[PDB]
């Protein structure tokens, strides 16, 4: 079962949903910008996305 | 009936309580998503909103800064929880939006604004994975200012021999707190590395959510404001001890678990950080 999706840096916001989705599907997906802060708790039902300025995946997605 | 959760019972609050201090008079900002202040299980002091488009720092959209406030400072009566510190004066700070996430600019502008208002603790169950010199300046300054500044360590878990632990706590003038269970084992994603200082529960939470709700919740976050929590009391007991001090205390009696790479000193005992003479036990 995956947690994190190394492959998915990179590539855009829309297929990195598509992929987490088939992986995870009640997966909790939430797009953030990369370099905000953000809460430390954890959620094993969330996938957060942080994209760069043009929607791309920037850090490796987890769950978390 | 009030229900004291396991973790308040775990960091040895309740002997702190016994003894008459339980965070009276001492100013703790929670720098986080706001705080539902018409919980009865709270009671909120004050705040600011640092969020352009959330103005109130009473309206938590998000839920998890009312849950961190209610591990703080829970208040000491016939319902819900109890908190660490039930008698603390709780300062909501909104710094993060409905969606969990803020600018680094919302952050240090939170910070200014706890140390012109004279807080004595900072909790921040929150960061990111780099740092900025703005960031270290903002907590290095309240540091010097004499607030005790304590955040969640990360909850990123282990990469190889590499440190995951998350910004602000990261920075050698912040707590860094990582998570155990009841059973003090490290939770699985409990951030690690060198900078990790002292672990408190932080598995299964019971605390406050917004609209008079109460539920569990899991994190470093939750672990960070058993912390704060034990420093308001730590200075409710010793109102001159310096934040030098305070930080100290706890360091220097918790119980040692394992490795520091994994578990820093080990779990916080505030009855032993209240004493005047410190050891592990
Ligand atoms: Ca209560
Ligand atoms: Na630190």
């Amino acid at each position: 079962m995956k947690t994190e999706w190394p492959e998915l840096v990179g590539k855009s916001v829309e297929e990195a949903k598509k992929v987490i989705l088939q992986d995870k599907p009640a997966a909790q997906i939430i797009v953030l910008p990369v370099g905000t802060i953000v809460t430390f708790e954890y959620r094993i039902d969330r996938v957060r996305l942080f994209v760069d300025r043009l929607d791309n995946i920037a850090q490796v997605p987890r769950v978390g | 009936a009030q229900s004291v959760p396991y973790g308040v019972s775990q960091i040895k609050a309740p002997a702190l309580h016994s003894q008459g201090y339980t965070g009276s008079n001492v100013k703790v900002a929670v720098i986080d998503s706001g705080i539902d202040s018409s919980h009865p299980d709270l009671k909120v002091a004050g705040g600011a909103s640092m969020v352009p488009s959330e103005t109130n720092p009473f309206q938590d959209n998000n839920s998890h800064g009312t849950h961190v406030a209610g591990t703080v400072a829970a208040l000491n009566n016939s319902i819900g929880v109890l908190g660490v510190a039930p008698s603390a004066s709780l300062y909501a700070v909104k710094v993060l939006g409905a969606d969990g996430s803020g600018q680094y600019s919302w952050i240090i502008n939170g910070i200014e604004w706890a140390i012109a208002n004279n807080m004595d603790v900072i909790n921040m169950s929150l960061g990111g994975p780099s740092g900025s010199a703005a960031l270290k300046a903002a907590v290095d300054k309240a540091v010097a200012s004499g607030v005790v500044v304590v955040a969640a360590a990360g909850n990123e878990g282990t990469s190889g021999s590499s440190s995951t632990v998350g910004y602000p706590g990261k920075y050698p003038s912040v707590i860094a707190v990582g998570a155990v269970d009841s059973s003090n084992q490290r939770a699985s994603f409990s951030s690690v590395g060198p900078e990790l200082d002292v672990m408190a529960p932080g598995v299964s939470i019971q605390s406050t959510l917004p609209g008079n709700k109460y539920g569990a919740y899991n994190g470093t976050s939750m672990a960070s404001p058993h912390v704060a929590g034990a420093a308001a009391l730590i200075l409710s007991k010793h109102p001159n001890w310096t934040n030098t001090q305070v930080r100290s205390s706890l360091e220097n009696t918790t119980t040692k678990l394992g490795d520091s790479f994994y578990y820093g000193k080990g779990l916080i005992n505030v009855q032993a950080a209240a004493q005047h003479h410190h050891h592990h036990h």
